[PDB]
Order: structure tokens, then C-alpha cells, then sequence
């Protein structure tokens, strides 16, 4: 029991989120109303205090004699599912026959969707994510050649044994997610829900996985997020003798069910690597074009 | 009437005669987290009024060639006080926070400063100049603690990213003509409920001047850029002995 | 239909309609979102919110 | 809250944040003419938007010896843009006008303009200095166009009679501690219900500074004066082809 | 017949001069009042904006 | 169904019956349009109307 005065009237423990903003239904660009002239004291909707932090108010009515419009102009094209839900090049498996990389007729590759900048660019506009997402895998010769060749994918989570080799006991796939399919077959094509062990994926992580001392050595662990971390994709020939073919597999997303949080500015110098914001010191470029002069165009 | 303000929180109290109104991050307050959103089991310890004061932790001094400083949260406070305490004994913590930055000239001086908050502020570096080399920055350079860190680069806020985008993060902006503080309040921003204080920065803040500081010959020429927060809504749990690092 | 609430959005503030042939609900389409928009949260997220006609600081 | 105004009318809004609240000149709103008072049977036209919106026309520089000047109206427009054409197009015309001169300073400047409209501002010779020789002003000093005209003689604007009077008429002051802009606006004068926008000045504006402009060497020397206006309730009739006279 | 928003609300024509002053009966001069001492703040009576 | 308004035809003042499986409408196919017709537009666009008994210019 409670009987000191400010433990009853204290607001420790409000679980309740208190905001300030609520969403409005908004399928068309907003209509234009007819105003007229304003020749007032007191009014000035055109001087604002950028200070504040806030955007301007004002708008076209309040800055000119506006006639009436009726904007049907559609936002659907603008949702999260619009812009993120159409399927682009995450990842590529090469399985060449005589290779200094994958002579031996299988690939694991970590699942990290980062080396390739149009889909990078595009999911790093927000700081977490949260999806699920249809997986596509497009095969064939790297002269785009289909050949009569069967292989086997397989989804291999962290802690599952990840193949070693063609032959690999991994490969009997009692319990991971495996699909069997010809080069001559359409694109394999399946569903994957969101399996993050937090709330999101997250593209930014400002922190380190572990405790202790961050020396020098282990420094190449500051941003990595194990919350990220999937596991890793596998493919092989299927067979105990080598292919008669080098292969080329390309994989592509496609983001459904988006939720996004956390807006920030995109990037504006070229990747270098893979999940780490480096960026090259001596070529550092403006956002945009240049002109001569302020006053010209 | 907006121009004036009192903040006060705990044992502490902090007024200001040019105010410019106050920013709520993503229109949003500061909370405990619910019943619902928790995971770990155990009863958290919310100090309160110990811990959700105002500190004040650093000064900078700004000149007409500066480019512009970070801090990381709640980097710069595990160090000080019971807050620290509380963040080095237990493994979990959460908490929002009320940023006030300080800087006053004269009617006669200028230049505007822009001050924002960047979550999960990833820092990069210059790949070994021709960006060729996959280097890393050093923990002095991503949680710098109280002193803060100077931007080598800040129209790419040492990121890549541009600074002239960075106005879609909470901010303000100390324009001298105008106001002498900026105060922004930031709620418990993260994809758990709770975190390590010492593991993970949730959040930088960022005070960069835009338009450069300037005066003429026998106006005062020291123009200090103080730092002032408190944690608010404070929760730690898994407790155990302390920890730095 | 009669399947399991997989889906990634299970919980949002808007409704989806969406097709699906299986018992989980990930794999459905994605479907037409709701639109709502809440452009406040960023681009006016003041304590005290001025008006259109006055003077920002007073 | 007076002190601060948005003017917005056409394509274009003025705003300033040390005006003087505004004077409507002989207590009465511009406003269309009537079928009783209206005499010509065509149907007018009344272009709005394209013709009562602000121009801006000139610049004046007010310097520590200026003696004053003065435009005619709607002399000063006849050549600009859409009203331009109306006015060379048509035989009648009618309008009001929003009068708006801007003049800031700082506030270690000092000085006060007295901002008028004379209605038939007539102006008169100096006779041959003895008064003797029966002269008449050339085209060029009674419609000075855009560029205004500077007066000879304040004291008599130019017309022998006292300026010290001229505030019998419509007008405001621009005192540099004060404001930084006068505003007047303007009905319709005249004995006619239309009239020739070329051979009649229905009225003249006259800004002339009766403190005169002071500063200590080192503060901006370049101090001028903008003349902005807009024509309204704009009425056109008796169309044929263009005539500039 | 007009239909556009614009042209139904303008007031293009509006051929009443609003006046903002009225002439009042005034056949004798103004009276004195009483008055007495005002010691006041906010009331400035004598401070003008000429 | 529960689709988008995407046709080139919406808000045509004929309506038509076609087939679609896609959430947007113009995947439908053309289906059969409605049989309304207006000769007189091209063929008789004249002010006054003049009969087939009369003489066309009186
Ligand atoms: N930010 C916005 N973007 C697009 N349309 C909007 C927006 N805000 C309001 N609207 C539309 O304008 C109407 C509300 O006007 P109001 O009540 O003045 O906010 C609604 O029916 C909406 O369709
Ligand atoms: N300008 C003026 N000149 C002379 N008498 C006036 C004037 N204004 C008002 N009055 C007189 O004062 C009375 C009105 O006082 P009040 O109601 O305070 O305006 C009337 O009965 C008038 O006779
Ligand atoms: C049968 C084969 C199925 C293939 C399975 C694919 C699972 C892929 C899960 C999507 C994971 C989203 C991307 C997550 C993290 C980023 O790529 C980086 N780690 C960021 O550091
Ligand atoms: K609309
Ligand atoms: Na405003
Ligand atoms: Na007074």
C-alpha cells in the first residue's frame, strides 16, 4: 500500500505513449481553395522562425489569389508497399568448373542484401524495417545459356551446420527449408516472414555485439548487428561427380508488408563495403550538379 | 510568451529569455515501457529524481572556423552520477531525454547553429583516403564520451550521408539574431524494449554551424556552446556488479 | 480463410486486402495498403503548435 | 500586432515587421463605379488579378541632403505590364491604389520622410524667377513617368503652397526609430466617374524628408527608398487601338 | 450563368463605397468633463504615434 | 472485387463487363463496350436544326 503523498500523485511507470500528431486519411493531393486579396495587420502567414525546427505553414491561398481546383491526383504510388514491393538484384552465386572461388560445385553465401547500391540506397532511407519478402532465383551458363542441370537450394540458419562440399551430410536436409529445381524450370520463387530476433532489421546499428575493451583488433565489429544476421543461403549441383556446367545464380527481393521507421538523409558518396557507411576521404563529392556562379544559370 | 522558459526536472531548474518554443522527436513523450512490449521478467528500478535531473556536461567554444561537434546518448552520461551508476550496474536500461544546448552572443554578433538528433549515428570512416582500405573507427571515435567529438568532415556528417538532409531528424537551430538555446525531447528510441547503456548508442546529437560565427574587432570574442541534458522516464534492470565497458 | 497470423503487418493501424492460398500469412500478396499520412510527426513536431496567421515567436 | 502586416493581392504579397498600422485615405475603400454615377453605356472590362496586383517601380537614394520627389498617378504605371496595356488601349479609366514606400535603416540611424497624396497636384514655375515671365512646366516635370521628379522648392512643393499643411491630406511618416514603411491606400478621386489615364494625374504622391538622414561615419551610407504599388477595383472602357499619348 | 468557385465568390463589382467614418450632429462645442488624478500603469492617454 | 480504379476508362459514360485478376483494373480485359451512338455531332453539328420535308435554306 501507498500513503505517502507523492508516491500516490507520481507518474512513474505511464506506459502510455503520449503523442502529439495522428494520421489522416489522404488518397488525393489536397484542393486548392479561392481566396482573395488581404490587406491586413496583425496576419502574416508569409514570415515564419525556421528556428523552431518546424516547416513552413503557409500555403498558396495565404501567398496569391488562388482559384478552386479539385485534385484527384492519386498518393497511392507514394505507400511503403509501393515504392519497396518490386523486386530487385540483392545477391549473385558464381559456381564455375575450373575457378580459383567455387571449383567445387557448391556456394554458401551470408545473407546480407548490401552489395548492390539501388536496393541499398532504397532500404537505407529508414533506420529499421520490418517485412517479409519473396525471394527469386533466377539460374543459368554466364552466357545466359539453360542447361539441363539440376541444383538444390537450401536455407542454412545460424547454428546449422553450413556445407563443406557436394557431398556435404548437411545436404540430407531433414529439417531446413531446401528447394530442388532444373536450370529449364522457371525462376524458383518462395516466401520468407520476418525473422529478426528484435522488433526490426535495422540498417544502423551504433554499437558494438559485445562487452569488454574495443582494441584496434576488434574494431571490425563496431555496427554489427547479430539481429541482422540470418544465416546463410547454399546451393550445389546435385551429384557426386563434377558439372558439366559453370553456373551463375542471381537472386532477387521483393519486400511485402513493409513497415518502416525512422527517416533519415540518403546517401550522397558511393558505397565501398558491405554493412559499414565507409566512404572514400579523397573523393568526397557535392550531393549534386555545380554552376559557375550564383547568379547564372 | 514562447520566447521565455522554465524547465524543471528533479533538482534542477534551467530558464531562458529567447526560447524558440520546444521540439517533441516524432511528436512523441518520453514513457515507460508496458507490460506488452517488455520481455525480460524481472521487477526494473526507476531512481527517478536521482537520475532524471538535468546534467550539464561539456563546453565548446565556437569560432568563426569550427566545424561542428557529436555527442552519443547515453555515452555521455554513464560516467556521471547516480545515472551512471545505475547504467553500470545494471545490464538493461531505457530511457528518454530533454536536450538543452546553450549559447548566447550579442545583438551585434552572428551565425546559426543547427542542432539535431540522429538515431543509431553510425560513424564511417575515409577508407584509407582512396577507399581502397576497409578501416574502422576506433572506440574513442564512436563513444567519446562527455568531451564529444569534432566532425572531420561534416557536409557528410563523417557518414556519407548529407548534412543538408539532416533536418528530417528532430532539431532546431540557435540563429543568434533570434535565440540563445535549443531544446528538443527525444523519447526511447530502439527496436527493444531495452538495451546496454554501454553496448549501443541510440542516438547523436549534433550541433554544426551552417552559417559561420562572426563579429567584429572588440566584441567579445569567446562564444561557448554549452551542453545540458536529463534523462527522463529512467528504467534499468538485470542488475549485477558494476561494469565500465 | 482459416490461417496463421505470420504476417510481418499483423497489428498495423491500417488493414490490408490481400490473396493467399496457404496457412501461413506471410506468404499472401501485398496487397493495397490503407492511406493515411501523418506528415506532423516530422515536419511540425512543436509542444505548443502556432498558427498559419501569426507570428512564429512572440 | 500593428506593427507587423502581410499586404497580399494578385500573384504578390509584401510583408514588413515595423509598419504604422495603414490609413484609407478620406475614410473610404476603393470600390467599382455604380449605374447611377456612370454616364458611358459600354460594358467595362475589369481585368482583375492581371492588373491590381503590386509593382514595384523605383528606387530613390536618401541622402543627408535630399530635397523630395514626387510621382503621378496612374501616370507611373501607363508602361507596365498588363494594366499598362489597359490603360494605353482605352479612353476611360477608374481605379484605386495601395500605396506602400519601404525605407529601413538600423537603429543608430535617424531621420523622418512624411509620406503624402495630393489629389490634382498641380505644379507651378517659378514665373522667370522675378515672376514676371508667364512659364508653364514641360510634359516631362508634370508626368515624370516611373522615375518620379525631385522638387525645387519643398517648402512650396513646387506649387506655392506650405508643405507644412500637406497633412491635411492622406498620409503617414516613416521615422526611422519607428517603422520602416508607410502604407495609404487610396479610393478613386476625381469629379468624372472615368477618366483618361493619360491626360489626367488623378492624384500625386510625394515623399519628402522633413528630419533629414543622419548616421555617424561607418554605418551603411546607402539608404533608399522603394515605391511599390497596386491599382484596385481596376475599370476599363471606350476600347480602340493603343495610344502611349 | 456562372459556375466556376472563383467567380461566384468574388466581389468583382461591388459598386458600395464602404466608408469606416459617419458624420454626427455637432451644433455646439464639446463639453468638459470632471476628471481627477489618475496614477496609473498600461494607461498612456498622452503617448502618441503621430 | 476490392481493386484499384486504374482503367483508362474510369468515369466513362459507358460502362463495360470485363474479366480481371489483379488488384489493378487496367489488367482487366477490353470486355464489351456499350452500343450508344452520336452521328449528329459529325454529321449534323448545326445551330438551328432544319426538318427533312423543308427546304434547308428559307
Ligand atoms: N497532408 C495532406 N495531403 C493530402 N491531402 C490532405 C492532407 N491533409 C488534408 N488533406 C485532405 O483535405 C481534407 C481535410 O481538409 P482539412 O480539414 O482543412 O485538414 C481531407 O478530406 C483530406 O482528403
Ligand atoms: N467633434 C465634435 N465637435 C463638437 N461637438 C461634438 C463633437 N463630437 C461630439 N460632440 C458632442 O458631444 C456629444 C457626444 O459625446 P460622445 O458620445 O462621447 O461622442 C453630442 O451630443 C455632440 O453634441
Ligand atoms: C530456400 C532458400 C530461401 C532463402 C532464404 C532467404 C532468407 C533472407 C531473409 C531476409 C533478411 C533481410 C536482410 C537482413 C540484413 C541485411 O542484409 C544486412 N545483414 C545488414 O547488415
Ligand atoms: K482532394
Ligand atoms: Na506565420
Ligand atoms: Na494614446
Amino acid at each position: 500500500g501507498d500513503r505517502v503523498a507523492d508516491v500516490i500523485e507520481s507518474s512513474i511507470g505511464d506506459s502510455v505513449s503520449r503523442a502529439l500528431t495522428h494520421a489522416l486519411p489522404a488518397p488525393t493531393g489536397q484542393n486548392t481553395q479561392v481566396s482573395s486579396h488581404r490587406l491586413d495587420t496583425g496576419k502574416v502567414p508569409a514570415l515564419q522562425a525556421a528556428e523552431i525546427g518546424a516547416s513552413s505553414n503557409a500555403s498558396d491561398e495565404s501567398m496569391i489569389e488562388t482559384r478552386c481546383v479539385l485534385n484527384s491526383h492519386s498518393t497511392a504510388e507514394t505507400t511503403l508497399d509501393s515504392f519497396f514491393s518490386r523486386a530487385g538484384l540483392v545477391g549473385e552465386i558464381d559456381l564455375p568448373l575450373k575457378g580459383t572461388t567455387n571449383p567445387n560445385g557448391y556456394a554458401n553465401w551470408d545473407i546480407d542484401i548490401t552489395g548492390y547500391a539501388q536496393m541499398r540506397r532504397k532500404v537505407e532511407l529508414f533506420t529499421y524495417m520490418r517485412f517479409d519478402a519473396e525471394f527469386t532465383f533466377v539460374a543459368c551458363t554466364p552466357t545466359g545459356e539453360v542447361v539441363p542441370q539440376l541444383l538444390q537450394y537450401m536455407f542454412v540458419p545460424p547454428g546449422a551446420p553450413k556445407p563443406d562440399s557436394r557431398e556435404s551430410l548437411a545436404w540430407q536436409t531433414a529439417t531446413n527449408p531446401s528447394v530442388f529445381v532444373k536450370l529449364s524450370d522457371p525462376p524458383a520463387q518462395v516466401s520468407v516472414p520476418f525473422m529478426s530476433p528484435a522488433s526490426a532489421y535495422q540498417w544502423f546499428y551504433d554499437g558494438y555485439p559485445t562487452f569488454g575493451e574495443h582494441k584496434q583488433e576488434k574494431d571490425l565489429e563496431y555496427g554489427a548487428m547479430p539481429n541482422n544476421m540470418m544465416g546463410t543461403f547454399s546451393v550445389r549441383t546435385v551429384g557426386t561427380s563434377k558439372s558439366k556446367y559453370p553456373l551463375v545464380v542471381r537472386i532477387y527481393m521483393r519486400m511485402k508488408h513493409v513497415r518502416a521507421w525512422i527517416p533519415r538523409p540518403m546517401r550522397n558518396q558511393n558505397y565501398l563495403f558491405k554493412a559499414n557507411p565507409n566512404y572514400a576521404g579523397n573523393s568526397i563529392k557535392p550531393t549534386g550538379a555545380s554552376r559557375t556562379a550564383i547568379t547564372t544559370l | 510568451s514562447d520566447r521565455v522558459a522554465q524547465l524543471t526536472i528533479g533538482n534542477s531548474t534551467i530558464t531562458t529569455q529567447e526560447a524558440a518554443n520546444i521540439i517533441v522527436g516524432y511528436g512523441e513523450w518520453p514513457s515507460y515501457c508496458s507490460d506488452s512490449d517488455a520481455t525480460a521478467v524481472d521487477k526494473p528500478t526507476r531512481p527517478d529524481v536521482s537520475v532524471n535531473r538535468f546534467y550539464t556536461l561539456d563546453t565548446k567554444l565556437w569560432e568563426k572556423s569550427s566545424k561542428g561537434w557529436y555527442w552519443k546518448f547515453p555515452d555521455v552520461l554513464t560516467e556521471t552520477g547516480v545515472f551512471g551508476q545505475n547504467a553500470q550496474f545494471h545490464y538493461l536500461y531505457r530511457s528518454g531525454f530533454c536536450i538543452h544546448v546553450q549559447c548566447n552572443a550579442s545583438k551585434f554578433h552572428q551565425g546559426a547553429l543547427l542542432v539535431a538528433v540522429l538515431p543509431e549515428y553510425v560513424i564511417g570512416t575515409v577508407a584509407g583516403g582512396t577507399g581502397t582500405e576497409d578501416t574502422h573507427p576506433p572506440y574513442k571515435q564512436t563513444q567519446p564520451g562527455a568531451d564529444g567529438f569534432e566532425l572531420q568532415h561534416p557536409y557528410v556528417l563523417d557518414a556519407g550521408i548529407p548534412i543538408s538532409q539532416l533536418t528530417v531528424c528532430p532539431h532546431q537551430w540557435i540563429n543568434l539574431r533570434t535565440n540563445n538555446c535549443a531544446t528538443i525531447i527525444v523519447p526511447y528510441i530502439n527496436a527493444l524494449p531495452f538495451d546496454s547503456a554501454l553496448n549501443h548508442c541510440n542516438f547523436g546529437l549534433l550541433v554544426v554551424p551552417i552559417s559561420p560565427l562572426d563579429y567584429d574587432q572588440g566584441a567579445t570574442p569567446v562564444i561557448p556552446i554549452t551542453i545540458t541534458l536529463a534523462p527522463m522516464c529512467s528504467e534499468f534492470a538485470g542488475l549485477r556488479q558494476a561494469v565500465t565497458q | 480463410s482459416h490461417e496463421n497470423s505470420n504476417s510481418a503487418t499483423e497489428g498495423s493501424t491500417i488493414n490490408y486486402t490481400t490473396i493467399n492460398y496457404y496457412k501461413d500469412s506471410y506468404a499472401a500478396t501485398a496487397g493495397k495498403q490503407s492511406l493515411k499520412q501523418d506528415p506532423d510527426k516530422f515536419a511540425n513536431p512543436v509542444k505548443d503548435i502556432f498558427t498559419e496567421m501569426a507570428a512564429p515567436l512572440k
